[PDB]
């Protein structure tokens, strides 16, 4: 693979690939599957809570 | 060649022809020379003129 040279419209020079770079992401919790989905209907949601000795 | 000249007839007298000539000559001949030479520089990373590379 071949190219114009850097500082001539008439020489070649090769291109030796690509190398990237991707930024990391841990995402260790979301793995655990401690949260369960509960979808609802609303834009606000009640609970009662109860107790005895 | 040339004419003939009328002579008297009872006294004998003639006419003659002169002789024919001869030379000789030389000619040189001109001479040409012409020298070209290829490198190696005249190939590494040229492009082509009519297509990329």
């Amino acid at each position: 693979m071949l190219t114009n040279s850097e500082k001539s419209r008439f020489f070649l020079a090769d291109l030796t690939g690509e190398v990237q770079s991707i930024p990391n992401t841990y995402g260790y919790i979301s793995n655990l599957g401690l949260f369960r989905s509960a979808p609802i209907t609303q834009t606000t949601f009640l609970m009662d809570l109860t107790d005895w000795d | 060649v040339s004419l003939l000249d009328a002579v008297d007839r009872d006294s004998r007298k003639a006419e003659t022809s002169a002789p024919e000539r001869v030379r000789q000559i030389s000619f040189p001949m001109m001479y040409f020379k012409e020298v070209e030479s290829i490198t190696p520089d005249e190939i590494q990373g040229v492009r082509q003129p009519g297509t990329a590379n």
